RNA sequence: CUGGCUCAGCGUGUGCCUACCCUACGCCGGCAGGCGCGGGUAACCCGUUGAACCCCAUUCGUGAUGGGGAUCGGGGAUUGCAAUUAUUCCCCAUGAACGAGGAAUUCCCAGUAAGUGCGGGUCAUAAGCUUGCGUUGAUUAAGUCCCUGCCCUUUGUACACA
């Protein structure tokens, strides 16, 4: 057999993310069609379902480095905040997207509030992750 | 023509007040202003400027106070009034009119000089 | 479908504001005065609308629908932070400015501050920077 | 009143409330590692308080 | 009985000497040592202009000031190496005992 | 594979530099043969290690340049890589031998320069070594590409494809061969 | 000076030049399709899509930069 | 442009007077923040410093254009005793000259130029500066006195404050 790890990650995401739609239960906001995802970037999702895509991000991060709260997250989802005629700068991601994302994972039993703070990955969450790992492996294959 | 209004509210409202609403009404600079606190340490300053004004005499234009300060937002409480500011040289006898609310009373002043 | 369908508009006239039908409808509505790229998306995410269309293969049903959206914020659920005119000092009405009606807004209110003799309108009348810019070396193409 | 009047502006910050320990000026302070310096009496004073011109 | 001694100094040859002084006397009043654990040393770097006025060309010192760290760890009561660490005191090293 | 190395999808053998002065100064066949450009480095070094550098790590190089692209040598070798597709397609041989000829026919063989009698001065034309001949060719090629790509639909991939096809015939066409054949003609002007 | 004002949407005439010059290219590629028949390389990529899917150009080797498509083999 | 994926090195950290630290984690909020309880005077905690470029895939199509982000209105947050002459930060809005730059002219040869971000100093607020650190990584040269400087030897001198 295979592993998550063992699989194109371009390819875990969208599986995973469309995995997640297939069930469309995933406590999604009222505010998803009118935000930007972080104060450096410019305009909305190109996408429509962009919630999907990092609830699956988020669970693959927890998957291979666990015990991660919203201000790691904020971290990991960075980008450069080109300050228009002064030059680009580092700036993190907001910090409701990520916060909303871990509470509709513990909601859902995938994730657990951890010790040491942050969450971790739930045998039922990393058993999701890890059997879908296989059908993308299999797919490709 | 018509009688002008502040935000949406009338000048007859805004003068029968209680501090918190206003706080509210104007915006966020002189929000943090009045909400800082008290103005009985450095505004002192003000609670004199406040027994000046309400030290007016019967019914004609009151007489000019005088201030060595230009950081005061004009609250309605104040207005209609005539005032000194100090700009270093000059003290600006300007008149205040209703249009003054959420401005800063040194905001009314030129030193230099076009060519 | 990619054929130029059946009465295509390669013109619009909407607020008095020219939208070719050839420009991406987010991209096309952020053509007037007062609608810009954030303020166009949204809207458009509102009136159930495919965004990946251009501007002339939509129904003039479709176009009053996004021009009402436009018009209407408050009332379509677009919250108090999103709109180019908050808290207006005459009327206290949280709603958005398009074209002519913002011309009128910007006009009144430097002339505003100019009547009161407030310095902002004293800097906008003598013809320099307002923000507090040094002048001693830039702002030399627009004076000469 | 004088003791309303005479040192009463506050200075809890700004160089107005730091002076260089030695001269008691307030231009080109050294506050790393608690120097509380001006660059001129520091750079007197650097092998008596251990720094080393090495690199 | 996990006592920790850290010895700090400047100067690397005179922290060395204390050090090896130290393990020397713990081997020869038999007991359990665990050998001096080198610590990053950290580096206090300073750059100033050189000149006290402004007209002069652009140079710049860079003062630096290296300091180092051994601990060393005993398995033993307190008052033996008591005896031990109050021998042999240079005036560079700094000495730092710990009990538990 | 312990047998041969192809340049990620291209043929190294039967390979063959027709020409004997940019024999010598050409490192593409038996032993410079490697799967790619990209490599380490350390030709910059000495003054003649410089023409062993595998000639397509030369191409990729030269190819990246006006401050916005420099030190992006993973860009240019996968530009070169969609270029060496390219030309394989429109010309259908060995896209090794379609570079190795246009190097050649881009190469000048006699320029001008400023020469002695210091008492004054005069510009007297001059032969130009096998590695300037290299060296002026992947350059000229190089800023054909950039200068045909900079601001039309006609992507860089496909623009370089173009320069080399039309050279690697020795068209006149190509902005390599106009150049060369420019600099050939001042020589003449004043020889 | 020039200006290039390339088609927004297929003409029928262009559709034709499309589906009956293309498949005889030896490089088809949105930029070359773009110069050639006067189109945005938005409908130049989403008609060479359109085409491989119903099955006509030859797809050789695709990137986010730059999408290669060829003529179908003959013989 | 929007997503996704994936890699660092130098540092600093609770103040003498000195007030003033770096921050994980959690709930509220769109954002800037706010409110909770902890860690760390440090190879111990922030922290395995999940940085940018880059890399994989959508959108755009040669249009001063989804390039450019100056200038400007309004609102929203934070620091301070106080931001008007906008301190700093956020959001919607506004969409300027600029199509690669004349005379001239600066710096530089290998982990170098350049791109790219990250810490220190200033610091209540705090980088278009400087001072350090990695990251990706070339074109050209192994030469000459042509230009510009400087230093020699021969030579002439009525100059030696030259």
């Amino acid at each position: 057999g295979v592993t998550v790890k063992d699989v194109n990650q371009q390819e875990f995401v969208r599986a995973l993310a469309a995995f997640l739609k297939k069930s469309g239960k995933l406590k999604v906001p009222e505010w998803v069609d009118t935000v930007k995802l972080a104060k450096h970037k410019e305009l909305a999702p190109y996408d429509e379902n962009w919630f999907y895509t990092r609830a699956a991000s988020t669970a693959r991060h927890l998957y291979l480095r666990g015990g991660a709260g919203v201000g790691s997250m904020t971290k990991i989802y960075g980008g450069r905040q080109r300050n228009g005629v002064m030059p680009s700068h580092f700036s993190r991601g907001s910090k409701s997207v990520a916060r909303r994302v871990l509470q509709a994972l513990e909601g859902l039993k995938m994730v657990e509030k951890d010790q040491d703070w942050g969450r971790k990955l739930t045998p039922q969450g990393q058993r999701d992750l890890d059997r879908i790992a296989g059908q993308v492996a299999a797919a490709k294959k | 023509f018509r009688k002008f209004t502040y935000r949406g509210v009338d000048l007859d409202q805004l003068l029968d007040m209680s501090y918190e609403q206003l706080m509210q009404l104007y915006s966020a600079r002189q929000r943090r202003r009045l909400s800082r606190g008290l103005r009985r340490k450095q505004h002192s300053l003000l609670k004199r400027l406040r027994k000046a004004k309400k030290e007016a005499p019967p019914m004609e234009k009151p007489e000019v106070v005088k201030t060595h300060l230009r950081d005061m937002i004009i609250l309605p409480e104040m207005v209609g009034s005539m005032v000194g500011v100090y700009n270093g040289k000059t003290f600006n006898q300007v008149e205040i009119k209703p249009e003054m609310i959420g401005h800063y009373l040194g905001e009314f002043s030129i030193t230099y000089k076009p060519v | 479908s990619l054929v130029i369908p059946e009465k295509f508009q390669h013109i619009l006239r909407v607020l008095n504001t020219n939208i070719d039908g050839r420009r991406k409808i987010a991209f096309a509505i952020t053509a007037i005065k007062g609608v810009g790229r954030r303020y166009a998306h949204v809207v458009l995410r509102k009136a159930d609308i495919d965004l990946t269309k251009r501007a002339g293969e939509l129904t003039e049903d479709e176009v009053e629908r996004v021009i009402t959206i436009m018009q209407n914020p408050r009332q379509y659920k677009i919250p108090d932070w999103f709109l180019n005119r908050q808290k207006d000092v005459k009327d206290g009405k949280y709603s958005q400015v398009l074209a002519n009606g913002l011309d009128n807004k910007l006009r009144e209110d430097l002339e505003r501050l100019k009547k009161i003799r407030a310095h902002r309108g004293l800097r906008h009348f003598w013809g320099l920077r307002v923000r507090g810019q040094h002048t001693k070396t830039t702002g030399r193409r627009g004076r000469t | 009143g004088h003791q309303q009047l005479y040192w009463s502006h506050p200075r809890k910050f700004g160089q107005g409330s730091r002076s260089c320990r030695v001269c008691s000026n307030r231009h080109g302070l050294i506050r790393k590692y608690g120097l509380n310096m001006c660059r001129q009496c520091f750079r007197q004073y650097a092998k008596d308080i251990g720094f080393i011109k090495l690199d | 009985h996990r006592i920790r001694i850290t010895l700090t100094s400047r100067n690397v040859k005179s922290l060395e000497k204390v050090c090896a002084d130290l393990i020397r006397g713990a081997k020869e009043k038999n007991l359990k040592v665990k050998g001096p654990v080198r610590m990053p040393t950290k580096t206090l770097r300073i750059t100033t202009r050189k000149t006290p006025c402004g007209e002069g060309s652009k140079t710049w010192d860079r003062f630096q000031m290296r300091i180092h760290k051994r601990l060393i760890d005993l398995h033993s009561p307190s008052e033996i190496v008591k005896q031990i660490t109050s021998i042999s005191i240079e005036p560079g090293v700094e000495v730092e005992v710990t009990i538990a | 594979t312990p047998d041969i190395k192809l340049f990620g999808k291209w043929s190294t053998d039967d390979v063959q530099i027709n020409d004997i002065s940019l024999q010598d100064y050409i490192a593409v066949k038996e032993k410079y043969a490697k799967y790619l450009p990209h490599s380490a480095g350390r030709y910059a070094a000495k003054r003649f290690r410089k023409a062993q550098c595998p000639i397509v790590e030369r191409l990729t190089n030269s190819m990246m340049m006006h401050g916005r692209n420099n030190g992006k040598k993973l860009m240019t070798v996968r530009i070169v890589k969609h270029a060496f597709e390219i030309i394989h397609l429109l010309t259908g041989e060995n896209p090794l031998q379609v570079l190795v000829n246009a190097i050649i026919n881009s190469g000048p063989r006699e320029d001008s320069t400023r020469i002695g009698r210091a008492g004054t001065v005069r510009r007297q034309a001059v032969d130009v070594s096998p590695l300037r001949r290299v060296n002026q060719a992947i350059w000229l090629l190089c800023t054909g590409a950039r200068e045909a790509a900079f601001r039309n639909i006609k992507t860089i991939a496909e623009c370089l494809a173009d320069e080399l096809i039309n050279a690697a015939k020795g068209s006149s066409n190509s902005y390599a061969i106009k150049k060369k054949d420019e600099l050939e003609r001042v020589a003449k002007s004043n020889r | 000076r020039d200006k290039l004002n390339n088609l927004v949407l297929f003409d029928k005439a262009t559709y034709d030049k499309l589906c009956k010059e293309v498949p005889n290219y030896k490089l088809i590629t949105p930029a070359v399709v773009s110069e050639r028949l006067k189109i945005r390389g938005s409908l130049a990529r989403a008609a060479l899509q359109e085409l491989l899917s119903k099955g006509l150009i030859k797809l050789v080797s695709k990137h986010r930069a730059q999408v290669i498509y060829t003529r179908n083999t003959k013989g």
